[PDB]
């Protein structure tokens, strides 16, 4: 039960950080721009099955387009990312949206704007209306906040399983095992554990 | 493995191995994925692959492979198609049109192709943007004769006379040059009586819905450009409104088509015109209500149901409804006959304003403001409108959003996590609508919201939600009643609110409904003013809830109580008949009492509503004594602290301690917020021993880095010390902003200050300078920079190197002090200019360097702080005319910024400050072109003017960036830019064409003759 | 769901961290309500860790009696602890994790209750 998802927007934008939020629950801070496209696959478990989107997270950097509508071909969704802290990505929603519908005609699209945790927001809300005419569902993200993250994927599994109900659910937990650690390398963990003490976790400033 | 074959061009190539990696793409996953990702990636960026596209084209059988094929052609005929030799530019055309016939005829792959034949009519009109009509006018008359061959062709000529029309009128100003753009435009226009033809027999014929729907996408597009008499003089609304609407195949396209003819403005004169607005429009409705669904329909479950294309077709309705009655329902208000019309759509957009979609309700919303603001002020409107207006006001009184201020939510009523800003906008835009429907009939209003609250009193309705939902209503149209129905209207509402948390017990009732009552008492302030004793009793229910141990309420009462008294500050300060004393007495009295079970942040917000009542004395003598009365905890506290560092400074060691003294200072920073110019006297109280308190945690943080490295500075223990000092550097910036008496500012506070902070700055490692130190500084020289021309110097000689190697080695380490940096350089640059005069001229041109360093930024504050320095740089050094410094600024750094200047213009990474690019430019080239530049820029004949000088070196600098261009194009550009420099617009335009040409070969000069 | 079967001995909103130990940096894993479940037939006691609105499991394992919190050099509301068997991304890798709390009093809780397990684990 797997579908194809296109990622697209213009380069900073933060995709492949959504993506990897949603791939292992990391935030990566650094902006190493992606090349051509990267494919991670990605499942849901929901109240109707496991549900497993194809994520082809393309690159937004034109001298790092790679094949650019090739990479459309068959797809079955998509995302429009776009960041609100500039307005020209917004300006150019308009450019990826026609790219992305000539090869995929009609296919569930969701417009997302990212960085809404940045107090100098650009992008004002009552300006992001492109959607209407085109069918999208917008909402506004923040990968470094979470802030609705899991919306557009909700949204897409609801069009793409085509049930209005259906909900993200826990996956069962299995019973962990009982091991005991490895008195060969119980000297070695002083160290994998010393630099790990002493290296100093990220954002301290925040909430949690 | 060996798919890497492929990329050797010596043999022949294998079409089957060029499969095998396109399938392995597409369809494989893991490593060969990503391997065979690169190798076609490197296949198709190779200047000769195109060769090769042929040959993949005949003897190939993936159709992605051919795709990729196609995208090769593209790249070609879009970036080098001129360089091409003439026989190869016809042998291109010929292929392109031979293989799209070739699959047009085979009803097969016309079928299951649909993307491969796409991807080669959008390749095809590559072609025609580059050939067409000047070396290929007969195009137009062959394809629409071609249309009666087949069935196939002609739906598929439409296709490509629709991405044609797109990428003439809809896409074409980024990617063309303005001459280029106006040509096709005019050669469509031209021929466009032949193609309206074509396209109008097909949707009377009416062969299939393919082709029709087909023929309507293309409608669509020339929508856009088209003149009105193509749509009001032919029988082609008649068709649209009836025939097309009744299909589900055509009925999408086609509203899509009615909205966009809706959205033109008629001529606003003709009798006829508007008679045929309104018969599409009647037309429209009729078959909705027969065909669809009748105007009683439940939109809401509909949509929520989700079957097939409904979804869809409801946002479409609603867009067409909104777009045509915005732009013409005038057409329906008057005539008698046309009301049942009018009224029914609005009853559609009723049913639409139900649905659960938060976009689709802005979508509606929008359209319902633009209405009620014009029936608020048209004369004889409003009546027409009653029923439909008394039904807005339930549904927007019933989906309310949660306002910022309600701090409650559940999941289990618990506190907030996060500042909803998708939600924001929307609450301003329902109070907004319904403030206006109150004016359009507040005795409706009224009665819908008393019974609504008369049916939870009774649990007739209770609920979460609905008392919920209604609170919020209420508190959002405080002030559209009058001083008197107010009164009675706020008495009940909070007569029954009371009566419903004594029945509702329990933790999470009674949070809900406190919840309710501070938003809608904190909306009513014109009704606390005037009701002292109920004032004074909610204020002290409000102290209550500082000691609830729900955190939710208890946050939201700390909240209630300073957004009251921004609004009531004036009730605090006076005696009020009955009162012993002014209330603010009784406040400050009791704050420890009051403010015992609150987190620190909840504290500081408490004085820093108090400070805002003391600042209503205007009597400086009672002033200053509530503000000491105010801070007498932590002055106390403060005097404490500052014996016990003195004596033996080090019990700042202590975590505690240094947890208690960011408190004391936080506690300044509140109310000082508040007080502004007033909190001077309690400024001076502490300003001498919080200096000293700033070296000695200065020196505190220094030893702890020497004693365990860098990493000390993400101690606990640091940070702590850290905050000490941004705090104080904050309270200095935060009262100097506001202060208005600069004599002290400058004979007390600033001196003590700079020796306090610059030296500890320039001499700390660099993960140890504050950033806030250069914002502080960044305030000091906005409000009295002008009286310490020394004090400026000093500033930067601490700062500005040791700060600009900081930065200068990447564009992401130390964000906040690239940023604080360049503020700081700006505002020096625009108001002690002089400080940079006396810096040293290798500091100057480190100085220089930065400036440019900023424009190559992509962080937005960096680079436009960047780009507003050089400007004003030049504005400054033109200010100072003809002498010295001001010669060599020109012949040491004016070619500098005229090329730099250039680089982030042309390199397609700095697209966001194109604009001030441009004016940076324009008044470069002025500079030269009004001969204030008093002396050569070379070093050439003698007597050569600097404007022949500057054409020179403009032209070799372009000619070996951009070596691809002609000699005739670059010379064209810079004669037009040049001419063109005191017309910013023209000039924009200008660069935005050059910046076209050099993503080809082959640019037309003549297009520089455009203006 | 797999969890009807246990009893929840104590609960708290926790920030999940794991050391790449190449990278040399810690790596954010969820972010949830953290849980200790005691079996009702075994009377072992387990972490489980759910992300907030995917609900996907960041930690499953035995709060192992081996096992001791230390402190991070940047936090006072934060333990770091070597994991040999969690299961929480399916094989039974082996891991450094960090999680951090609200306060300082709720990462003093934490670590009374994760002892209190070991105990109990200790059977
Ligand atoms: N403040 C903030 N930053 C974010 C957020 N999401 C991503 N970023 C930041 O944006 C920058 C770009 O990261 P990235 O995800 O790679 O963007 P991208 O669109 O995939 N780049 P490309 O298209 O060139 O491959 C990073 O520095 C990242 O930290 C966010 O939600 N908030
Ligand atoms: C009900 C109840 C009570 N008799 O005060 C109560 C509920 N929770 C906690 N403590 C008491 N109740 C709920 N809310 C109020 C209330 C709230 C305000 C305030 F929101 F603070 F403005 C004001 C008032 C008052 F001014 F007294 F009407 C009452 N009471
Ligand atoms: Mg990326």
């Amino acid at each position: 039960v797997q579908f194809k998802l296109v990622l697209v927007g213009d380069g900073g934008t933060g995709k492949t950080t959504f993506v990897k939020r949603h791939l292992t629950g990391e935030f990566e801070k650094k902006y190493v721009a992606t090349l051509g496209v990267e494919v991670h696959p990605l499942v849901f478990h929901t109240n109707r099955g496991p549900i497993k989107f194809n994520v082809w997270d393309t690159a937004g950097q034109e001298k790092f387009g790679g094949l650019r509508d090739g990479y459309y071909i068959q797809a079955q969704c998509a995302i429009i990312m776009f960041d609100v802290t500039s307005r020209v990505t917004y300006k150019n929603v308009p450019n990826w949206h026609r790219d992305l519908v000539r090869v995929c005609e009609n296919i569930p699209i969701v417009l997302c704007g990212n960085k809404v945790d940045i107090k100098d927001r650009k992008v004002k809300a009552k300006s992001i209306v492109f959607h209407r005419k085109k069918n999208l569902q917008y909402y506004d993200i923040s990968a470094k906040s979470n802030y609705n993250f899991e919306k557009p994927f909700l949204w897409l599994a609801r069009k793409l399983i085509g049930d209005p109900n259906l909900e993200f659910v826990a996956m069962p937990a299995l019973a962990p095992p009982e091991v005991v650690m490895d008195p060969a390398l119980a000297a070695q963990y002083e160290h994998d554990l010393e630099v790990a003490q002493t290296t100093a976790l990220p954002d301290e400033d925040d909430d949690l | 493995g060996s798919m890497e074959g492929i990329l050797d061009f010596s043999n022949d190539l294998d079409i089957a191995l060029l499969d095998q990696v396109v399938s392995t793409f597409y369809q494989g996953s893991g490593v060969q994925q990503k391997q065979a990702q690169e190798i076609l990636t490197k296949f198709q960026d190779n200047p000769d692959a195109w060769q090769k596209a042929d040959q993949i084209l005949q003897f190939s059988t993936n159709p992605q492979s051919k795709f990729i094929a196609l995208s090769i052609l593209d790249k070609l005929i879009t970036r080098k198609w001129k360089l091409l030799p003439n026989d190869h530019r016809i042998g291109i055309r010929n292929f392109v049109v031979g293989m799209i016939i070739s699959m047009c005829q085979d009803d097969e792959v016309f079928k299951t192709q649909k993307n491969l034949i796409n991807k080669s009519d959008l390749t095809l009109v590559q072609i025609l943007k580059q050939e067409w009509p000047q070396n290929w006018p007969e195009f137009i008359p062959e394809l629409i004769g071609s249309s009666s061959s087949s069935v196939n062709v002609c739906e598929n000529n439409m296709i490509v006379l629709k991405l044609l029309s797109e990428e003439v009128f809809d896409f074409s100003a980024e990617q063309m040059t303005q001459a280029k753009a106006l040509h096709l435009k005019n050669s469509m226009s031209k021929e466009f009586e032949q193609i309206f033809k074509l396209c109008f027999q097909v949707l009377e014929q009416g062969s299939s819905s393919s082709l029709i729907v087909a023929t309507l996408e293309s409608l669509l597009r020339y929508l856009h450009w088209i003149p009105y008499r193509y749509i009001y003089e032919t029988n082609i609304l008649e068709l649209l409104s009836t025939k097309f609407m009744t299909s589900p195949d055509t009925r999408a396209i086609t509203l899509k088509c009615l909205t966009e003819v809706s959205n033109l403005k008629i001529p606003q004169d003709n009798d006829l015109i508007k008679r045929q607005t309104v018969l599409f429009f009647q037309n429209t409705l009729q078959q909705i209500a027969t065909s669809v669904m009748p105007v009683t329909a439940d939109l809401k479950a509909t949509y929520a149901n989700a079957n097939g294309n409904d979804q869809s077709f409801l946002q479409d309705l609603a867009m067409f409804l909104t777009t045509y009655l915005a732009r013409n329902r005038a057409l329906l208000e008057s005539d008698e006959s046309l009301r049942e019309l009018l009224l029914n759509a609005h009853q559609y957009l009723i049913q639409l304003s139900k649905i659960e979609e938060r976009e689709l309700f802005k979508t509606t919303l929008d359209y319902w403001h633009n209405l009620v603001a014009d029936l608020f002020y048209e004369p004889l409107k409003k009546h027409i409108y009653e029923e439909i207006c008394s039904q807005l006001r339930l549904v927007i009184i019933e989906n309310m959003v949660r306002p910022e201020e309600v701090l409650v939510v559940e999941n289990e009523i618990v506190r907030e996590f996060v500042k909803e800003s998708d939600t924001i906008q929307l609450y301003k835009s329902e109070r907004e609508v319904l403030v206006y429907l109150t004016h359009l009939n507040v005795i409706d209003t009224e009665e819908i919201m008393i019974s609504k609250l008369a049916r939870q009193i009774d649990g007739s309705e209770w609920s979460w939600h609905n008392i919920n939902t209604l609170s919020w209503a209420i508190g959002s149209i405080s002030g559209t009643m009058s001083e008197d129905t107010e009164k009675r209207f706020v008495v009940t509402v909070i007569k029954d609110l009371l009566g419903l948390c004594e029945q509702k017990r329990g933790k999470d009732n009674k949070a809900v409904v406190a919840s309710d009552i501070m938003y809608v008492v904190g909306q009513y302030p014109r009704f606390l003013k005037a009701h002292w004793n109920f004032l004074r009793t909610v204020i002290l229910k409000l102290f209550e809830f500082m000691h609830e141990t729900h955190e939710g309420v208890q946050d939201m009462a700390c909240d209630t109580f300073i957004k009251i008294v921004q609004k009531c500050k004036y009730h605090f300060v006076i005696q009020q008949p009955r009162e012993s004393e002014p209330f603010i007495q009784t406040i400050i009295r009791d704050i420890q009492k009051t403010t015992a079970d609150l987190q620190p942040q909840q504290v500081h917000t408490f004085y820093k509503a108090c400070g805002i009542i003391i600042s209503e004395e205007r009597s400086v003598a009672e002033r200053n004594r509530l503000l000491s009365d105010l801070m007498q905890l932590p002055n106390m506290a403060w005097d404490t602290i500052v014996e016990q560092s003195t004596a033996n400074p080090t019990l700042l060691l202590d975590s505690e301690t240094v947890k208690i003294i960011a408190n004391i200072i936080k506690t300044n920073v509140a109310v000082c917020t508040s007080m502004g110019a007033d909190f001077y006297p309690q400024l001076g109280h502490i300003y001498y021993n919080m200096l000293q308190l700033y070296r000695a945690v200065s020196s505190m943080i220094s030893a702890q880095v020497a004693a365990e490295g860098l990493i000390a500075t993400k101690t606990p223990k640091v940070r702590g010390l850290r905050t000490i000092k941004k705090e104080i550097l904050k309270l200095v910036e935060t009262y100097i902003s506001k202060a208005r008496n600069l004599d002290d500012v400058v004979k007390v506070l600033v001196e003590p200050l700079l020796n306090a902070v610059l030296e500890d700055y320039m001499n700390n490692v660099p993960d140890a300078r504050d950033a806030e130190v250069l914002n502080c500084m960044t305030t000091v020289v906005e409000k009295v920079g002008h009286m310490i021309p020394q004090g400026v110097i000093l500033i930067l000689q601490s700062v500005f190197e040791c700060t600009l190697d900081m930065i200068n080695k990447d564009f992401t380490e130390y964000p906040e002090h690239r940023v604080e940096f360049y503020k700081l350089l700006k505002v020096i640059n625009e108001k002690s200019f002089a400080a940079f005069l006396e810096l040293p001229p290798a500091a100057f041109k480190l100085f220089v360097d930065a400036i440019c360093w900023a424009f190559k930024h992509n962080n937005r504050d960096v680079e436009v702080n960047g780009l507003q320095i050089a400007l004003d740089l030049v504005k400054n050094i033109e200010r100072m005319g003809n002498v010295p410094f001001a010669n060599e600024f020109h012949k040491n750094y004016f070619f500098i910024f005229v090329s730099e200047t250039f680089f982030v213009l042309t390199d397609s990474d700095h697209k966001s400050g194109f604009s001030k690019q441009a004016l940076l430019l324009m008044k470069l080239i002025s500079l030269v072109y009004d001969n204030k530049i008093s002396v050569p820029l070379y070093q050439v004949p003698q007597g050569t003017s600097n404007q022949v000088y500057l054409s020179q070196y403009l032209a070799n600098m372009l000619s070996n960036a951009f070596p691809h261009l002609t000699s005739e194009q670059i010379a064209s550009f810079l004669s037009a830019l040049t001419k063109q420099c005191k017309d910013l617009v023209v000039f924009k335009g200008t660069l935005r064409d050059f910046l076209v040409q050099i993503k080809e070969v082959g640019g037309d000069p003549t297009d520089y003759l455009f203006a | 769901t797999m969890e009807e079967d246990e009893e929840v001995l104590y609960k708290v909103r926790a920030k999940l961290f794991r050391f790449d130990a190449d990278a040399k940096e810690w790596k954010e894993r969820g972010t949830g309500d953290c849980k200790f479940l005691k079996n009702k037939k075994t009377n072992k006691v387990r972490i489980l860790m759910r992300r907030d609105k995917t609900l996907k499991i960041c930690a499953n394992h035995i709060i192992a009696p081996e096992y001791t919190l230390k402190p991070n050099v940047g936090s006072d509301r934060s333990w770091v602890y070597a994991c040999t068997a969690d299961i929480a991304e399916g094989e039974a890798e082996a891991f450094t994790f960090a999680i951090r709390f609200g306060s300082k009093e709720n990462a003093d809780k934490f670590k009374e209750e994760f002892e209190k397990a070991q105990e109990i684990n200790k059977k």
